[PDB]
RNA sequence: GAGCUGUACGUAAGCGUUGAUCCAGAGAUUUCCGAAUGGGGGAACCCACUAUCUUUAGUCGGAUAGUAUCCUUACGUGAAUACAUAGCGUGAGGAAGGCAGACCCAGGGAACUGAAACAUCUAAGUACCUGGAGGAAGAGAAAGAAAAAUCGAUUUCCUGAGUAGCGGCGAGCGAAACGGAAAGAGCCCAAACCAAGAAGCUUGCUUCUUGGGGUUGUAGGACACUCUAUACGGAGUUACAAAAGAAAGUUAUAAAUGAAGCGGUCUGGAAAGGCCCGCCAAAGACGGUAACAGCCCGGUAGUUGAAAUGGCUUUCCCUCCAGAGUGGAUCCUGAGUACGACGGAACACGUGAAAUUCCGUCGGAAUCCGGGAGGACCAUCUCCCAAGGCUAAAUACUCCCUAGUGACCGAUAGUGAACCAGUACCGUGAGGGAAAGGUGAAAAGCACCCCGGAAGGGGAGUGAAACAGUUCCUGAAACCGUGUGCCUA
RNA sequence: GUAUGAGUAGCGAAAGAAGGGUGAGAAUCCCUUCCACCGAAUAUCUAAGGUUUCCUGAGGAAGGCUCGUCCGCUCAGGGUUAGUCGGGACCUAAGCCGAGGCCGAUAGGCGUAGGCGAUGGACAACAGGUAGAGAUUCCUGUACCAGUGCUAAUUGUUUAAC
RNA sequence: UAGGAAGAGUAGUACUGCCCGUACCGCAAACCGACACAGGUAGAUGAGGAGAGAAUCCUAAGGUGAGCGAGAGAACUCUCGU
């Protein structure tokens, strides 16, 4: 997976297509990607020792990770990855010649 | 032969701690212990004076989830009776 | 795992009867119903395995 | 185990042809006769055939 | 290089950039049964003996190591029996069992069936049982093939050819050599002779061991002399003698890097689709992503990388080594064998005019001025030296691992088995042996209200769809119902 | 897979009645009284065999030839205590295995020493208590068998107690 | 008896004694018969009146009321009584 948890992000389809978010967690199991606000859905769960009250609850649902490019960081835009060597670590670098 | 590998467990139920304050003490212990043992490692482990040991051997009960019929695990129980000048032994 | 390679294997005994006393110790609390940090059991029984191991490597 | 123990003889098998060529199986055997020799550096009971005492061994 | 504590949701409790989970090489641990091996046994159980250590005041208990049988070989004891042998004990090596339902060598070896019946014959040396192996096995360096001339170990393929032959001359069985190819490789003993030991002393001899020599058909060798070489040169663990050690390279077992569109717009739940524009390409293989993607993701072409272990190839190291001529006086060249009679078998070849090879039983040679074969046999000629052994490649098969392929199947098909399948179930047992795939892109798996004990419903809500609500995509026919237009006592 | 026969045959020997209770629901479950049946058994133990069917708290989809609030059914927790009882560490019968051994195409067959093998031989514990589930086992009282150490006297020591 | 022998019994005291089975059914709805099946299943005990009796009828201790019912009282079939 190109993208890891605490990164920003900017998702490119599906129906909430062309918004950004910051990604709360990861399975790299089943490459999905969970982003905060981004593929709201209302759970119908019975009261419980959890939210006592019930009710109609508003979260967030995993995403594939292909819908997702990591943006540029210090332009703001889409972009793909690079690695390269710097110190004796392997780090990420933009194509548009950045971090 | 280690003590401490003989003596497993406490067997906690309303039937043990019935006998509990008549200084008769319940535990599972190896398949393959003997009486004499038990009753050496139980004075190494806890310092008691031991008076009697009493064992049986319980088989396996046959339980299923849908489809996945097995075998619950076997069972070596013994009953530890302690001398009346000995310290007792908590469980709690 | 390095922190044992040091000891003078004699003392490395020792740690293994208290890890033993300590395990025996945990299951019967946690038999009782009087354990809530039951994450210890795997960690003292991985400690005794390291032990062991490095004990046997000594002496080839 | 019925076996020449100089050369090896044994018994082998065949057919028994009669009048009109009907086949049926039979076993040709050794002419092996118990005698006593010197089969290592002692004196033993042993099968040899007829044949290898045709000229030159140790007893009968 | 950022999550992780499997399927498996879940709660609980925790661990991780001081680098976890994970992937590869090398190690450590490895209960009990099973060849099962200390004795026994109805499988996973029971009971021991001998030494050392250990706890108790002592019995009781614990830990460690050894203890099966047979074959080979050393040492010690040691009966009838005097020497001695058998037997007994101790030590050191080896074996035992499994399987890949395949391939192949040997021992034993059917019947149904065909002959329009059946007995010789066929099926067929097949099925099967037993033994022995090997990664291949078997065969293999002419006592050969053949004919007016020659070839030069074996094996496999194409032809010869359904020919010559065999055959109640019926049904049927059925070669080989020459010719063309794949692959190619040759060697070691026994015996004369020489040197040393001990022995029967078969007593001035022979007879065993050890080493050297030498292995062939124009005969060769021993034996004699002319020459050189004792490492000048040569060979090697796949035969030719055998066992180790290094250096380099390559390869197999984890991986790294890797170009170009978030292009605009339309429909849509969602764009990879339509229309209009760009780019990359040694990369337009494949798969995933909310519908059909070279430019979103894992990747692909290309270029890199191995600490560790294994394979392979060279080199070093190591080891071991005589080969030519001429005379051949005299000696050697595989004995109860080669053959022959009798009884069988294998040869395409069924006793036949029956050569060749093998087994059982009897008889029984020559040995270089010698012996065998050329489909009875004799004479002549031609070819060749049996009765000792070893040998890679070309060939057969696939329980397996890696990478792929298909005018192969698509859930009654394809393996019996796409799913906890040799399972459930059946049988005393050997053994026989199933049925059973699909919600949705994502559980967002229906909060809340009403009838009911519950199940199940009617709303509401999520969803593109609930006539997708846990046999859940599609949902035919038989079959069971409700309503009605025309007819019917 | 689904029909017809068809709401048809059958519902597997036998005496039940009423009053209370529980429950959404009672001929069928619980309690009481009366009646009836077996009684050399339809009673009490105990081998083989079965293998948790035993007890408690919940349950009512399927099983129970009807119903079920119930159950030998479903779920979750429990429950089997031995020096003296039956069997091993004791013994052998029929039979089985069998070092060497005899026999035999292979495989193997037979068999000596030796050993396994009860349905038989020998061997030390009785009476009460136990309100969810064990009793010659646990508990109470009184015993017996084999062995060990510690004390106190006794005796014997290589013509030699034992 | 052959053998082993410097320790031996006696009395009092305290201590030691291993493994396997142990629940429940067991003329039965839990075993063998595909079934909660009118069949089969070794042994010990097995009371009273009348009686020779373990026959026969009625009962004791003890155990049961049998896992579809109610109501009518036809033919016919089965088991019984005159
Ligand atoms: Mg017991
Ligand atoms: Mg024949
Ligand atoms: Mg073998
Ligand atoms: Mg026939
Ligand atoms: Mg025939
Ligand atoms: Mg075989
Ligand atoms: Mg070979
Ligand atoms: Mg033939
Ligand atoms: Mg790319
Ligand atoms: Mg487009
Ligand atoms: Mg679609
Ligand atoms: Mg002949
Ligand atoms: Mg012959
Ligand atoms: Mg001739
Ligand atoms: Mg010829
Ligand atoms: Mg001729
Ligand atoms: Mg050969
Ligand atoms: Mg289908
Ligand atoms: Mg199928
Ligand atoms: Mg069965
Ligand atoms: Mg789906
Ligand atoms: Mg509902
Ligand atoms: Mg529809
Ligand atoms: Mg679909
Ligand atoms: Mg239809
Ligand atoms: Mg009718
Ligand atoms: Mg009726
Ligand atoms: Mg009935
Ligand atoms: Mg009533
Ligand atoms: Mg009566
Ligand atoms: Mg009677
Ligand atoms: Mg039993
Ligand atoms: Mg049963
Ligand atoms: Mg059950
Ligand atoms: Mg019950
Ligand atoms: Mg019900
Ligand atoms: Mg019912
Ligand atoms: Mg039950
Ligand atoms: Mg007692
Ligand atoms: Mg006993
Ligand atoms: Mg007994
Ligand atoms: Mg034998
Ligand atoms: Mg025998
Ligand atoms: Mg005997
Ligand atoms: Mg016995
Ligand atoms: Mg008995
Ligand atoms: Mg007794
Ligand atoms: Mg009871
Ligand atoms: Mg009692
Ligand atoms: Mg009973
Ligand atoms: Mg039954
Ligand atoms: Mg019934
Ligand atoms: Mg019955
Ligand atoms: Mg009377
Ligand atoms: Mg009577
Ligand atoms: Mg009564
Ligand atoms: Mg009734």
């Amino acid at each position: 997976m190109h993208v890891k948890k605490g990164d920003k992000v900017k998702v490119i389809t599906g129906k909430d297509k062309g918004k950004s978010g910051k990604v709360l967690a990861a399975f790299p199991k089943k490459d999905r990607v969970l982003i905060e606000g981004i593929n709201m859905v209302k759970k119908h769960t019975k009261p419980s020792n959890i939210n006592p009250q019930g009710g109609i609850l508003n979260v967030e649902a995993p995403i594939h990770v292909s819908n997702v490019m990591l943006i540029d960081p210090k332009t703001g835009e889409p972009t793909r990855v690079g690695y390269e060597v710097k110190g004796d670590k392997k780090v990420r670098v933009a194509k548009k010649s950045g971090e | 032969m280690d003590a401490r590998d003989i003596i497993k467990r406490p067997v906690v139920t309303e039937e043990s701690t019935s006998i509990l304050d008549d200084k008769k003490y319940t535990f599972e212990v190896d398949t393959r212990a003997t009486k004499t043992q038990v009753k050496y490692a139980i004075e190494e482990i806890f310092d008691v004076k031991v008076a009697k040991v009493n064992v049986m051997n319980y088989k396996g009960k046959l339980k299923r989830m849908g489809r996945y019929a097995g075998y619950t695990n076997k069972r070596r129980k013994a009953i530890v009776t302690v001398t009346a000048d000995s310290k007792e032994i908590q469980f709690f | 795992a390095n922190d044992i390679r040091d000891l003078s294997t004699t003392e490395i005994q020792d740690q293994e009867k208290a890890l033993k006393e300590e395990l025996f110790n945990l299951r019967f609390q946690l038999a009782t119903g009087q354990l809530e940090n039951t994450a210890r059991i795997r960690e003292v029984r991985k400690a005794i395995a390291r032990m062991k191991t490095i004990v046997r490597e000594r002496e080839l | 185990a019925k076996e020449c123990v100089i050369t090896g003889r044994k018994s082998r098998s065949g057919n028994k042809r009669s009048h009109a060529m009907n086949s049926s199986k039979r076993t040709w055997k050794a002419n092996l006769q118990k005698v006593r020799i010197l089969v290592n550096g002692k004196p033993k009971k042993v099968w040899v055939s007829a044949r290898a005492l045709k000229s030159g061994k140790v007893e009968r």
